[PDB]
């Protein structure tokens, strides 16, 4: 449950 | 052998009515343990494995906050992706990403993964070093340059060596009876005459876990790669999996064909002939 | 991308006439994830059809499992009908106790 910002 | 915790995330811009703007499912190995989603900004969570009944309320309370924040960030990313790819508004686009960590038989970390796709194509992937990224085009190259400038992989590693390891360890503990097993296939050959005089030999494998398996037919002096029909391994719905492979053969020559089965639960490949 | 679903229809256990069982409709290899799935017995839509959560594979294509309780016989027909945006029309697949 982890998300990285693309742009 | 080794054990893996995996999450499969999907974000959709302008989904259909009642359809999630965000959904993620989590697995240990080939066993699902939860579903999270967000519909019209409302987050919802559901357990799927028995060991999840032991989680305390704060587990679910923190998960709900994660779901809300992830769904808002994915929505924002989809909006920026539309701009960088000079796409028209109104249409619906998809952002998917996978997150996992793996430990060996002794609970030592072996690796981890982070990879994303846009509209069903690879976009960016975290390399085995857990510190550099692989892009596919000039948009994803912007993402890479930003993520490397800002050292974002450091915080992924903190997640891997923090919550991902914590949860994988506790799930394996509380769910040991389900997770720490290997059910071997039960195999047999079926025989179906065809109206032209020849015969279908169908090799079945049932009730095995994990899902990874291989089935192969072999003739006396001829390779059957191109001849045999295979179906994709499929869930029986009770935790186990099943598969079959079939060849057409002339009547009378059934006993020169042999089906071989390979699976984790087998110390040697199983061999089967008709009847 | 615009991937067409592959469909398989099969029972949980090897079928034996008159014995309660579970009928599965496994749909794979499609993209986008929106899909419509129905199961039918002798031409009638079955009301009690449960759906697994949708997930996706290494190539990013989606998959999902629909299933319902059924008792096989020698005189009953079962089908799964599936519609996806990659298809002009729905596709019906009938259960075959040999497959
Ligand atoms: C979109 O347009 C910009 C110019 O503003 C250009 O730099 C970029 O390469 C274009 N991308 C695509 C996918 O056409
Ligand atoms: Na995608």
């Amino acid at each position: 449950m982890f998300f990285i910002n693309i742009l | 052998g080794s054990h893996s915790l995996r999450y499969f995330h999907t974000a959709v811009s302008r989904p259909g009515r009642g359809e999630p703007q965000y959904i993620s499912v989590g697995y240990v190995d080939d066993v699902q343990f939860q579903r999270c989603d967000s519909i019209e900004e409302i987050p919802r969570m559901e357990p799927r494995a028995p060991w999840m009944e032991k989680e305390r309320p704060e587990y679910w309370k923190e998960l709900k906050l994660k779901v809300k924040n992830i769904a808002q960030s994915a929505r924002a990313n989809l909006r920026t992706l539309l701009r960088y790819y000079n796409q028209s508004e109104g249409g619906s686009h998809i952002l998917q990403w996978m997150v996992s960590c793996e430990v060996g038989p002794d609970m030592r970390l072996l690796g981890a993964h982070y990879q994303a796709a846009y509209d069903g194509s690879d976009y960016i992937t975290l390399n085995e070093d857990l510190s550099s990224w692989t892009a596919v085009d000039m948009v994803s190259q912007i993402t890479k340059s930003r993520l490397e400038s800002a050292g974002t992989a450091e915080y992924f590693r903190a997640y891997v060596e923090g919550e991902c390891l914590e949860l994988l360890h506790r799930f394996l503990r509380n769910g040991k009876e389900i997770l720490q097993r290997a059910d071997p296939p039960k195999a047999h050959v079926a025989h179906h005459p065809r109206p032209k005089g020849d015969v279908t030999l169908r090799c079945w494998a049932l009730g095995f876990y994990p899902a990874d398996i291989t089935l192969t037919w072999q003739k006396d002096e001829e390779d059957l790669t191109q001849d045999m029909e295979l179906v994709e391994t499929r869930p029986s719905g009770d935790g186990t999996f099943q598969k079959w492979a079939a060849v057409v053969v002339p009547s009378g020559e059934e006993q020169r064909y042999t089906c071989y089965v390979h699976h984790e639960g087998l110390t040697e490949p199983l061999a089967l002939k008709w009847r | 991308i615009q991937k067409t679903p592959q469909i398989q229809v099969y029972s949980r256990h090897p079928p034996e006439n008159g014995k309660p069982n579970i009928l599965n409709c496994y749909v794979t290899q499609f993209h986008p994830p929106h899909i419509e799935i129905q199961m039918l017995k002798n031409g009638k839509k079955i009301p009690k059809v449960e759906m697994s959560d949708m997930s996706f594979s290494k190539d990013w294509s989606f998959y999902i499992l629909a299933h319902t309780e059924f008792t096989p016989t020698e005189t009953d027909t079962y089908a799964c009908r599936v519609k996806h945006d990659s298809m002009a029309e729905p596709k019906t697949v009938y259960w075959d106790r040999d497959m």
